């Protein structure tokens, strides 16, 4: 904990240069991990319809999916309106 | 190895839609929201079938109502709708972003009237 | 099409370029004043004798950096995927990999050129 | 098979034959094997688009990277056998009998 | 039959082959791949493959460069030849052009099996897709999903770089 | 070289080999292989030289023809089947091609004249590797289309290498010419019975890999790559040389010795077909193997050549590196054929 | 009238670089304390005009032990890539509207440096020899490091198109995201245009005239404007990715006149760098780009890839 | 030989680009899945003998999509046959065939 | 100074000026006024087809309005 210390110093006065490459890669590799927008991006990646999306046929037995784009059920976006 | 089912031309013809692709695009949501049940009608028909030549009256049906849509619209919404899809085709990509004065000019219209 | 034209207009441009300055001005050519240029004097020996490369180390790793390159190049269609955090781990194992290999070659003394 | 892809394995075929007949200098052949990694790169991706398989289009970049890693490691080799006789003639490896 | 571009493309790209397989000169053969490289990318562009065609330029305008200095390094000599100045090259480049030419004829105005299987030619335009859909390139998805599907490739890749950096130091070290 | 350095050049090589053993798909055998090669070229440089450097540019050159035949036989393969999968190779033209990349990369004659030139011109540690490890990954890509190979090519190279491997190793005074010509012969043998058996192909392989590493240790213990510095050793360690007897009289394939339970065993499978007159060929020209392994029995422990004063200071002192697995192999050389019937569990 | 696109493109970008060559000389005499071209034409503005009707008067030499089927190939070559390289700028409409426009101009900057290498080659004296493998030297130094700050600048795009930049930056320039990265690259672009301190290849105090030596007259005169295209197409490239003006699609002239302003003082502050600074060494730029900028431009993708996914700020288009 | 060391794990090293049927991206499908999906389906668990011959025709036609030998044959014969009637003068091609068509969208 | 520096910028700033300008007029007289389509993806390219095809003078930028479905 003291010689580390010394030997920052004296990387940053002689090398700063890979000092500072080495703390933006450290920081690139950790911060991910810790940040709760991560699993936003992955919200917003799912979100992109790309493809059209083929309707089911009903059966009578699936309430949980709408008759109509405009209905309650399915999944909704207004999560995204306030991002 | 057998020879090719074809239609014949004459159970091909149907009454078109000849609007250009920047009328259709500024009409879309409202076309999706009106027109949603033929059109997923055909669409699921197309994906179980897997040949054309059994989704033909589909096809048919998804025309009639997009004319009854298009027929609509110019019954009641001509000229707001116009200004919408001029400014929507002046766009070289076709952007919804650059024209939302005529966007709500035509979406009050719609609103109102139907 | 259209790029191909492109590249044939700026072609032909260059040619007619080449050929008026070869056949507008007056030439006068006699053996001194082709003779190859060593500032006044005459050359020693061949310009096509071996010239060495004190960096060969160097433009050989150029080769396995380069193709790195085309590794990384679809990165930003690769972060419109599904599974952020499977891609994610891979392009940072591939730039790591990268600068271990620079790391190794640095302190091995690779990047110094041969005297 | 259209005349592109006998116009390719031509190619491939005329730098395998490039390669099995040695003249004096060992980079002609060297270049020789890039000409046969390029081919193969061609060839693939032809096949790969006409196909429409999407998942086979990334095997190029692949076999871009092995290519590399191989000429690397014959100009590695040149530069050794250059050193010792200060010339890359093959005729110069022929310390070994059979 | 449609403006020929793409067989044009293919035996500019077996002409420049032949051109650097006769061996002139390291100079020339390098040019000669160069030249191959470009109608390469030419011949895959004109199929839908942009970022392949592009690449593998690029990657080959890298080697040669490298191959240009090392030509300059190691493999020179008084009289560099060039495929006039020696019999041998001579007579390898006619003979290269000269089957390119027979096989062409061959397949075009018959239709024969020549090692492998037949053809008749019609150009490559009739093998095509007619697929209508998509706010994406099909080829752009299947390159990006090397990092999503192919986990083991990067990881074999990126290993087999890595030891040859330190392969090459390994051979160069000499003692 | 730095020890660190010479252990992950190693084990690339290695994982090289078990990528083309666990591999389904084509492009990834073809990555082995590349890999393979990448991490070999330094090994055989280790000790630097120009014969070294000789040996690792003939070697580099063969194997990367090779390879780029196997990548063109993998693409025609595709074109005609879009097939990645490793099976019965559905074109012809295709097979042909990786039946001859395969054979290039092993050392199977019409194209066997780098073996010998390579093991003369690296160490005898880099020999053991490259006539042992290096046959592992071609093999099992044999094994796994046998199938779909055409026998008369096979058998033709098979029946050339037997042939060539007796008559060059006839001519040979160095000691790993030798063993290239003994390992070109053996290949030969692997490969004739492949086509029928793949069982007898592994069975012959893991033999023919007990001996060479027994051959290969026993010449290592003893600094020996000459005839003539072999037939010293008498007068330092009479014992290795009596080993390295019994050991040359398997490798020529003498019963009651472990060295003839393969080629019997290959004998009996092809009987089992009706082809009579291969094998009757192939014991006939394994006599001249057995000819020159009995030379070589003679010159080093049979009689006793001719030494030198200096031997003496010698006599003092003892070999310090002691190879751990010289007497298992040494067993497994000469005393196994009782456990034949144990060649079931290799199925 | 696609034609007349071309003309109306590739004559301007030419008058251009004859008036930048009588800029620079006025701006490199006026940071010395002395005027420039003053003379010959009000201004010095027929200076250019008598510089290049001397030149295509001028005799244009062969030497007698160069090849001289390469020796002609190189200035065309030099100047038909210089010329090609401005076709997917978009101003703010391109004249040919490319998928991956970046990819395409890495690629043909990267054969560019094939009429350097084939003239001082093909030349067969030694002083071009000896740039030529400058060259070889300088582009193995900029190469690798200016793909990955291309690659790390684009993360933020979306794609590899040039118009989308123009929509990126419609709020803020990426210089302010990415200033390092713009450092970085702009060091870059010098090194790629072989300009002060990183003109080796010509090496005038040292080499003579270098690569280009043996060259005289109408052929000479072609090197030359190659090499000044490249300077303004570098610029306008680095103001297009890095300042980007903003489009009003019913007034492009607005865009045209900002983004030609930017670009125009970019190639103003090239001709300042070269008035400022003394050269480098050839071994010195290729460590300064290996040992300094290639970490730093490691770390900075490794950040950059990192961002947006952090931050839940991925661009679209995928 | 072939050590099955996925299979024993379950670990799908590279079983995923084996075949143009199995999960491409965006669900984006290769020309022929159809012919390989029932070429496979028909194929599977009979083993490599058997299926060489009881799944021939399936075999047959994804060859025939994959290269499309036969359907260029065929349109090849239908064009040289136009041709010669046309050289003689005996065809008369309907305007449609020839640029004055009415397209439809 | 400076200030006759500045006639030399003039011309080349004036010469910049020309392809910019000439880009953009050219699109807008050869699409009928209104900034010729992009067409990146197959999606668009189809859509810039169709409706070359219901023109009926073989052109896409001609628009065929609500006056076309009676
Ligand atoms: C069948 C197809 C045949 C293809 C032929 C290739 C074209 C070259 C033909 C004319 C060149 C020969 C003329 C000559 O030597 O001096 C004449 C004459 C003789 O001078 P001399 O002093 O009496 O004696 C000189 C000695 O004889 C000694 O003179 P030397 O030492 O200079 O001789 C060397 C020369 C002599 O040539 C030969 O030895 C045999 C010619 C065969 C060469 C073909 C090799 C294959 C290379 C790849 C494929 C290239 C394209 C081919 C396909 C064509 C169809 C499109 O070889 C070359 O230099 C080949 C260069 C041509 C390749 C051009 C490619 C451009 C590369 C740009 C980058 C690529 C981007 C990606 C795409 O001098 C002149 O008149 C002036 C020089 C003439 C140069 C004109 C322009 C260069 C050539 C045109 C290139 C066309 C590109 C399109
Ligand atoms: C520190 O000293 C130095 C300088 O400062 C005094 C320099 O300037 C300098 C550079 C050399 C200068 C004298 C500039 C020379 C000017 C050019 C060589 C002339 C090029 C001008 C034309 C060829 C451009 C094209 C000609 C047309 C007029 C343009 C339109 C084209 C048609 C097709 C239309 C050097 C190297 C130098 O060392
Ligand atoms: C910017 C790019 C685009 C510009 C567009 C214009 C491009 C112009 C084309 C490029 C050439 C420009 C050079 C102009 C000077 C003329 C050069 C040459 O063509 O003239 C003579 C060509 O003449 C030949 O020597 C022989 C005479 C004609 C040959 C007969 C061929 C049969 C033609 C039939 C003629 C009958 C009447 C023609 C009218 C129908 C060559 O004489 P030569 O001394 O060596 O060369 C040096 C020229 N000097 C004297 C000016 C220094
Ligand atoms: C028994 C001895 C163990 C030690 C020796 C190991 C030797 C091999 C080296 C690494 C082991 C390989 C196992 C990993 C195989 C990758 C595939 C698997 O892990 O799943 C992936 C999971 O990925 C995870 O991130 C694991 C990979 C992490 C890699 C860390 C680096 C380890 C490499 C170090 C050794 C390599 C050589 C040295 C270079 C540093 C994908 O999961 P997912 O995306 O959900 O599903 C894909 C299917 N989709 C597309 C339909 C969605
Ligand atoms: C890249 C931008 C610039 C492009 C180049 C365009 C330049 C256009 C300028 C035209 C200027 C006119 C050229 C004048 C120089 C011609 C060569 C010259 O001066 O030689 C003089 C020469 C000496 O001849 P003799 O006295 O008989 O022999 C004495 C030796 N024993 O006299 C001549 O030959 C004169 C012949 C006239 C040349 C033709 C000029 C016509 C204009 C052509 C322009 C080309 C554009 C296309
Ligand atoms: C005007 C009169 C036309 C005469 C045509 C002559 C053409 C010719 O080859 O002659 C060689 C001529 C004259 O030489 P001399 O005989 O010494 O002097 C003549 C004066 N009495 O020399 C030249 O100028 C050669 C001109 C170059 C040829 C032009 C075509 C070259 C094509 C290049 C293709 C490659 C381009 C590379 C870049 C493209 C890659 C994307
Ligand atoms: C030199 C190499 C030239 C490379 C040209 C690349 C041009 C390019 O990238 O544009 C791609 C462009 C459009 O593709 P996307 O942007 O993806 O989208 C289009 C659909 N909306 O594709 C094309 O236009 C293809 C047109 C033909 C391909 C180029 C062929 C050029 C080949 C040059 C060979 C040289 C001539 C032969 C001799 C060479 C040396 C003497
Ligand atoms: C943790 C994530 C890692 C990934 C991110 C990094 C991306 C890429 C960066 C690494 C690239 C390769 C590294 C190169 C290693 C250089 C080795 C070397 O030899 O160093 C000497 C210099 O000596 C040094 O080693 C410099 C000091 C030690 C290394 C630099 C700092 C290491 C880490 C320090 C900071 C750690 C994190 C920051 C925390 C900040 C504290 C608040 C070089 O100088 P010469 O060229 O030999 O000079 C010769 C002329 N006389
Ligand atoms: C919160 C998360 C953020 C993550 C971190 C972000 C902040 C990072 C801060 C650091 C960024 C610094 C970037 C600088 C990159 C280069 C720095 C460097 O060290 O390079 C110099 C070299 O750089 C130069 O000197 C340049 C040489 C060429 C000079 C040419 C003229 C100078 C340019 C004039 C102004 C240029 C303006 C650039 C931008 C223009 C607009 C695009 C090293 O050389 P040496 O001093 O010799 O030491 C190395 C060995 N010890």
């Amino acid at each position: 904990a003291g010689r580390i210390a010394s030997f920052l110093k004296n990387a940053w006065a002689k090398e700063p240069v890979l000092v500072a490459s080495f703390a933006i890669g450290g920081l690139a590799i950790i911060l991910p991990s810790l940040s709760p927008y991560t699993n936003y991006a992955i919200r917003i990646n799912r979100a992109t319809p790309y493809n059209y999306p083929v309707p089911l046929r009903d059966d009578g037995n699936m309430p949980d999916v709408p008759s109509h784009p405009q209905d309650p059920q399915g999944p909704s976006l207004e999560w995204l309106k306030n991002l | 190895p057998g020879i090719v089912e074809l239609p014949t031309l004459e159970d091909l013809k149907v009454q078109e839609v000849k609007v250009s692709s920047s009328v259709l695009k500024a009409a879309a949501h409202h076309y999706g929201a009106q027109c949603d049940k033929p059109n997923k009608e055909f669409m699921l028909c197309r994906w179980e079938e897997k040949d054309p030549r059994r989704c033909l009256e589909e096809g048919k049906l998804v025309n009639q109502c997009a004319l009854d849509f298009f027929r609509q619209i110019k019954r009641h919404c001509a000229e707001p709708f116009t200004e919408y899809w001029t400014c929507i085709d002046y766009s070289g990509l076709q952007l919804f972003r650059h024209c939302r004065k005529q966007q709500a000019k035509f979406d009050e219209c719609v609103l109102d009237k139907l | 099409m259209n790029i191909m034209l492109t590249l044939l207009t700026n072609v032909t441009l260059a040619s007619l370029l080449v050929l008026i300055a070869f056949w507008l001005p007056q030439l006068n050519a006699y053996s001194e004043k082709t003779s190859p240029y060593e500032c006044g004097f005459d050359p020693m020996g061949s310009a096509r004798l071996p010239f060495s490369m004190k960096f060969f180390l160097v433009a050989i790793t150029f080769l396995l950096f380069d193709l790195e390159i085309a590794l990384l190049l679809p990165l930003p269609w690769a972060s419109q995927t599904n599974n952020l955090k499977t891609m994610l781990t891979m392009a940072l194992f591939l730039l790591i990999l990268l600068a271990a290999s620079l790391a190794y070659e640095w302190t091995q003394k690779g990047l110094e050129w041969a005297e | 098979m259209p005349l592109v892809y006998m116009n390719i394995i031509m190619a491939f075929a005329i730098a395998l034959a490039g390669l099995l007949m040695y003249r004096s200098h060992l980079m002609s052949s060297l270049l020789c094997l890039e000409g046969m990694m390029l081919s193969l790169f061609i060839m693939s991706t032809l096949i790969i688009l006409n196909t429409h398989f999407t998942l086979a289009n990334m095997m190029p970049i692949i076999l871009l990277v092995f290519a590399a890693c191989e000429a690397a490691l014959g100009l590695s080799l040149l530069v050794m056998v250059s050193n010792t006789y200060g010339t890359d003639y093959v005729q110069n490896l022929n310390l070994l009998q059979c | 039959m449609t403006m020929y571009i793409a067989f044009i493309l293919s035996t500019i790209f077996v002409i420049g082959f032949v051109g650097f397989s006769s061996k002139p000169s390291p100079i020339y053969g390098g040019l000669g791949l160069i030249v191959s490289g470009g109608v390469g990318c030419g011949i895959v562009l004109n199929f839908g493959g942009s970022f392949l065609g592009l690449m593998v330029f690029l990657i080959y305008l890298g080697g040669m460069l490298v191959v240009f200095g090392y030509t300059t390094a190691m493999a020179t000599e008084m009289y560099p030849e060039v495929w006039v100045s020696n019999k041998t090259v001579f007579g390898a480049f006619v003979s290269g052009l000269m089957m390119e030419f027979c096989m062409v004829y061959y397949a075009l105005k018959e239709e024969e099996v020549e090692i492998i299987f037949k053809f008749n030619g019609l150009g490559d335009w009739v093998i095509y897709d007619t697929g209508d859909s998509g706010f994406f390139s099909e080829e752009a998805m299947g390159i990006a999903a090397l990092y999503s599907y192919g986990t083991w490739l990067v990881i074999v890749t990126g290993w087999s770089l890595l030891i040859g950096v330190v392969v090459i130091m390994e051979i160069t070290r000499g003692n | 070289m730095n020890p660190i350095i010479y252990t992950t050049l190693i084990m690339t090589v290695m994982s090289g080999t078990m990528l083309v053993m666990i591999s389904s798909h084509w492009l990834l055998i073809w990555i082995g292989f590349e890999m393979n090669l990448l991490a070999m070229i330094p090994v055989l440089m280790k000790n630097f030289n120009p014969r070294a450097t000789e040996a690792a540019t003939k070697y580099f050159l063969t194997q990367a023809t090779a390879s780029m035949m196997l990548m063109m036989a993998i693409i025609i393969n595709l074109l005609y089947s879009g097939q990645w999968t490793i099976t019965k190779m559905f074109n012809p033209v295709a097979m042909t091609m990786m039946t001859m990349a395969l054979a290039m990369k092993l050392g199977l004659s019409p194209f066997h004249f780098w073996v010998p030139e390579v093991t003369q011109g690296i160490s005898l540690q880099a020999g053991l590797l490259l006539l042992t490890w290096q046959k592992l990954a071609p093999l099992s890509v044999l094994c796994q289309i046998s199938q779909s190979i055409n026998p008369n090519l096979m058998l033709t190279m098979a029946m050339l290498s037997i042939l060539i491997g007796g008559w060059g190793g006839l001519n040979q005074t160095q000691l790993r010419k030798i063993m290239a010509y003994s390992s070109i012969a053996h290949m030969g043998w692997m490969t004739a019975v492949l086509p029928y058996n793949t069982t007898m192909t592994i069975l012959n392989l893991l033999i023919y890999i007990t001996m060479t590493l027994a051959m290969f240790m026993l010449l290592i213990h003893s600094s020996a790559t000459t005839t003539l510095s072999l037939s010293h050793t008498w007068n330092k360690m009479p014992v290795i040389t009596s080993l390295m007897m019994v050991t040359l009289l398997s490798m020529g394939g003498l019963p009651p010795l472990s060295g003839f339970m393969p080629k019997w065993m290959i004998i009996q499978e092809m009987t089992k077909n009706e082809s009579i007159i291969m094998p009757t060929l192939m014991a006939m020209t394994a006599l001249l193997n057995l000819y020159f392994y009995m030379r070589l029995a003679y010159s080093s422990s049979l009689t006793m050549f001719p030494s030198t004063n200096n031997m003496k200071m010698k006599w003092q002192f003892e070999h310090t590196k002691q190879m751990k697995l010289l007497p298992t192999m040494i067993v497994l050389s000469t005393l196994v054929l009782p456990m034949t019937p144990a060649l079931s569990s290799l199925n | 009238m696609f034609m007349i696109n071309i003309l109306s493109l590739i004559i301007p970008i030419l008058l251009a670089v004859a008036f930048l060559t009588l800029v620079e000389r006025k701006v490199l005499g006026y940071m010395q304390l002395r005027k420039g071209p003053n003379v010959v034409g009000p201004y010095g503005l027929l200076q250019p005009i008598a510089d290049a009707l001397k030149l295509f008067t001028k005799e244009p030499l062969r030497p007698a032990t160069s090849s001289i089927s390469m020796f002609i190939i190189a200035p065309i070559l030099a100047l038909s890539l210089a010329l090609t390289m401005w076709v997917p700028l978009p101003m703010p409409y391109p004249l040919i509207n490319m998928n991956l426009g970046v990819l395409f101009m890495l690629a043909m900057s990267s054969l560019a440096v094939y009429s350097i290498l084939w003239s001082g080659w093909a030349s067969n004296s030694k002083y071009a020899l000896i740039g030529a493998l400058r060259a070889v030297a300088q582009t193995i130094s900029y190469e690798v490091t200016l793909a990955i700050i291309l690659l790390s600048v684009l993360l933020m795009n979306g794609s590899y198109t040039l118009s989308t930049l123009i929509t990126t930056q419609e709020h803020i320039w990426m210089i302010f995201t990415s200033w390092p990265l713009a450092m970085m690259w702009f060091i870059s672009t010098l090194a790629e245009t072989n300009r002060a301190p990183f003109d080796l290849t010509e090496g005038e105090s040292e080499l003579v005239s270098g690569f280009n030596v043996e060259y005289a007259a109408g052929p000479f005169a072609m090197f030359f404007m190659a090499e000044y295209a490249n300077i303004i197409m570098m610029n306008a490239f680095t103001a297009i990715l890095f300042l980007g003006a903003s489009h009003d699609p019913h007034t492009p002239e607005l865009y045209t006149i900002n983004f030609v302003l930017k670009t125009l003082a970019l190639t103003i502050t090239f001709l300042w760098i070269r008035a400022s600074y003394p050269r480098f060494r050839y071994d010195q730029l290729m460590h300064l780009l290996w040992k300094s900028f290639l970490p730093l431009t490691l770390a900075l993708c490794m950040w950059h890839i990192s961002l947006p996914i952090m931050t839940a700020s991925i661009p679209p288009q995928s | 030989p072939f050590f099955d060391v996925q299979k024993r794990l379950g670990l799908d090293l590279d079983r995923w680009m084996t075949i143009q049927s199995a999960e491409q991206p965006h669900k984006i499908p290769g020309r022929c899945h159809a012919f390989e999906k029932e070429w496979i389906e028909c194929a599977h668990g009979i083993g490599g003998i058997r299926a060489e011959k009881e799944c021939k025709i399936e075999f047959d036609d994804f060859v025939e999509c994959l290269l499309r030998q036969k359907t260029m044959k065929r349109l090849s014969a239908i064009k040289r046959q136009r041709d010669k009637l046309i050289k003689e003068g005996k065809y008369t091609p309907p305007p449609h065939h020839l640029g004055k068509e009415d397209p439809r969208p | 100074m400076w200030f006759e520096i500045l006639p030399g910028i003039a011309v080349m700033a004036a010469c910049l000026f020309i392809p910019g300008m000439a880009t953009a007029h050219i699109h807008k007289f050869t699409n009928g006024g209104k900034e010729k389509r992009v067409a990146h993806f197959s999606y668009q390219w189809n859509l810039m087809e169709r409706d070359r095809r219901i023109s009926g003078v073989n052109r896409y930028h001609v628009t065929k309005g609500l006056e076309n479905i009676d």
